[PDB]
């Protein structure tokens, strides 16, 4: 259910993926304080990913894998903009 | 010639501060400390260094900080000269503190660079050497001595990369690139800088950052764009992207055949190949 | 013949640069000693200034 | 034959790049040597002034006491020859400055050595007044 | 550590010269100025330890003024040099320039600090005329080749091609040469004096065997021929050929741009 969620923009640092399992899932691992669980979030208004709660990632940080960085051309510790996404609208 | 032991004994006798009732009739103790320091200087390689150290301590007690720093420099000279690296390091530390407290950050930086050299070569205290080199480069930059700060930063980045701090070494290499840009005098240094930076970024498994660095160097420095270092860095980036360790080894051999590699690069690429092996371990 | 001449010139320049490296080693040596002695000179000059000042105050 | 010619092209490309390497380094060396020669000229002037002032001090202290591949190979060799000519001249050139500065440094060392003592001389004499 | 503000206040209190009746009983004011300068130096060293470089520079300046009032001109010059150092490190180019000026006046070292002042003017304040004057004076006192290089470069960039060529001739006579000749010719060609450029090329070829076979000589000859025939495109082609083997610098870029615009101006005179 995506009807209600905080859409406020957040600036998050790109860091190494926590482990291979998270990279395999291809889901943005976020802290519970960052965003709700199992919701679609857009980044830079271009890159959409599904959020999953992760306690190993501190609030205010976003985890990415190598392929996602290659798609976005991002380096480690790079700052990116994240917002809530609504594909249906 | 006077006996140095007798001179040191006389200096110690004169070096006793006035105490109690005598202090009400004895003048300033500075003169006694000065005389003891002069006697110690006369008496004073390891024994001579110890005696300079005593003279410097007496000079500090006398308020002559500059003379104390000079005597500490002489003590450092002779301790290093006697193979006593620890006492030389101590003497350099006191001299550096004296000079910095007096605003002579140039002298402090020079002797800090010497101290870092001593730590790196004689005592193998690589962390302290890195700290000394970083501080010396910073002070040289505050004096606008671009080349000396650049040398200190080269040493600091080399040691940091050898120490497992690839990101910090790459940052220092970026600082070196920015400082040396536009200077006709440091261009090859730049040609290498870019390469080294990329290598560090590749030791950190950040192939994207290495590619960004290669592109920046190619677009910013025409000399680097056509340099073999640029081609070698691109080949290394491609090899890491494809995960072909053997291709990386072949590229390294090709690069060595025309431009001999150094132990720093050897270590970086060895860690990179072991990282490919670790990825192969993660592959299972 | 042009390539052989070029090789000969490069070999000669290598010789001159080897000589220069030896000379710059001698220059560094001359300079480490002169830096230390200029330090001695600065210390002695300050000491002379102070001593002269103390005599100036004495005579006054 | 084609492979060998390609190898020759690559060799001459590297030789040219390295020749350019030598040239920049040499030009920097000469620039720095001109600047350092000049700092040493400044040093020389102060040593001269201090000599005069020590003469004055001597007399004052005394009184006080009294009181396609083929074509590219050819063009690359052309350029290597061009840079090489400049590299040779640079090696000769750097040698002459090292000779001149070496004699200047020897004289600076001796003059500094002396003044240092002249100052010690007058300081010891002043101590006794 | 003592409060630098309190130290400065005490120095100001002690820095007041004796006036009126008190002057008949108070000794020489030099000692008061010396004490005030020492207090200012202490407060200023404290500021420097706190990285408050501008306040430390101001305090060195006050100490230097007090030392001047005390007659210790050499100490005043050293304090002015320290003021220049900390102001320059603090990003205050104007106060650094002022401190260098007082130090230069006291010393007249003057040439070294004049060269530094010219560098500050050229890079930090972009006062190119004052930088040219400083470089010329520093070179004259040193006599010098480096200062004259800087002076000639700025003068040529400033529209003074004839003076830059004269300074290049002085550099040639004193001596770099291979480039000097070229640069001189370029300046003479920026002044539309192709005959003078040809004379310079011939002199360099006949006097310096190195310049005769140097690419700079061929490039200068090509430029002279192009200006003689009034073929701007040929000049551009020669410039590209020269760049392909020896990279051009912004100085040469400006000189040749003005030369091409002069060819365009001649085309305007053609009508």
């Amino acid at each position: 259910d995506m009807t209600n969620m905080d859409t406020r923009t957040r600036h998050l640092k790109v860091s190494n993926c926590p482990n291979n399992s998270y990279a395999l899932a291809n889901v943005a691992a976020v802290s519970p304080n960052d965003f709700p669980n199992n919701i679609y979030i857009i980044i830079d208004n271009l890159f959409v990913f599904t959020t999953r709660h992760s306690n190993d990632i501190p609030p205010g940080t976003i985890g990415f894998n190598g392929n996602q960085r290659t798609w976005g051309g991002w380096s480690l510790n790079q700052d990116v903009q994240a917002k809530a996404f609504d594909l249906f609208k | 010639m006077s006996d140095p032991v007798e001179l040191l004994k006389r200096a110690e006798k004169k070096g006793v501060p006035s105490s109690g009732f005598m202090k009400l009739f004895s003048g300033s103790d500075s003169y006694k400390f000065e005389e003891a320091a002069d006697l110690c200087v006369q008496a004073a390689l390891n024994l001579a260094g110890d005696s300079f150290l005593k003279a410097a301590d007496y000079q500090k007690k006398a308020g002559n900080e500059d003379e104390a720093g000079n005597t500490y420099v002489e003590a450092y000279k002779c301790f290093k000269s006697g193979g006593n690296s620890v006492n030389a390091v101590d003497s350099l530390e006191n001299a550096i503190q004296i000079f910095t407290h007096r605003g002579q950050f140039r002298r402090g930086a020079n002797f800090k660079f010497e101290l870092g050299e001593i730590l790196e070569n004689d005592l193998h205290d690589y962390a302290k050497a890195i700290d000394c080199y970083e501080l010396a480069g910073e002070w040289y930059a505050q004096d606008q001595s671009v080349a000396l700060s650049n040398k200190c930063f080269i040493k600091c980045a080399d040691l940091k990369a050898l120490d497992g701090q690839y990101i910090e070494a790459s940052d220092i290499y970026s600082k070196l690139i920015k400082s040396s840009m536009g200077n006709r005098l440091s261009q090859w240094s730049l040609k290498d800088y870019f390469l080294k930076k990329g290598l560090c970024q590749l030791a950190a498994t950040d192939a994207v950052a290495a590619a960004r660095t290669l592109q920046e160097g190619q677009s910013e420095d025409p000399n680097f764009a056509d340099s073999r270092e640029s081609n070698f860095l691109k080949s290394l980036i491609d090899a890491v992207n494809e995960g072909d360790s053997e291709q990386l080894s072949e590229h390294c051999k090709e690069f060595d055949n025309f431009m001999r590699l150094d132990k720093w690069k050897i270590t970086i690429l060895n860690k990179i190949k072991e990282s490919i092996q670790q990825q192969e371990d993660d592959l299972l | 013949s042009r390539t052989a001449e070029l090789q000969a010139e490069i070999d000669d320049t290598v010789g001159i640069m080897r000589d220069n490296i030896n000379k710059v080693a001698e220059r560094g040596e001359r300079l480490t000693s002169i830096e230390d002695k200029a330090d001695n000179l600065a210390v002695s000059a300050q000491g002379f200034k102070r001593g002269a000042n103390r005599v100036r105050k004495a005579m006054w | 034959i084609k492979f060998t010619k390609q190898s020759s092209v690559a060799s001459t490309r590297n030789t040219l790049k390295m020749a350019q390497d030598a040239e920049r380094a040499g030009m920097n060396t000469l620039g720095m040597l001109g600047h350092q020669s000049e700092q040493l000229n400044n040093v020389e002037g102060n040593l001269d002034l201090m000599k005069v002032q020590n003469k004055v001090a001597d007399e004052k202290v005394a009184e006080l006491k009294k009181l396609e591949m083929e074509l590219e190979i050819d063009r690359n060799l052309d350029q290597i020859q061009q840079v090489s000519n400049r590299l040779k001249k640079m090696a000769l050139t750097t040698g002459k400055e090292l000779d001149s500065q070496q004699k200047r440094l020897n004289n600076i060392e001796e003059s500094t050595d002396d003044l240092d003592i002249n100052l010690h001389m007058n300081t010891n004499r002043l101590a006794g007044i």
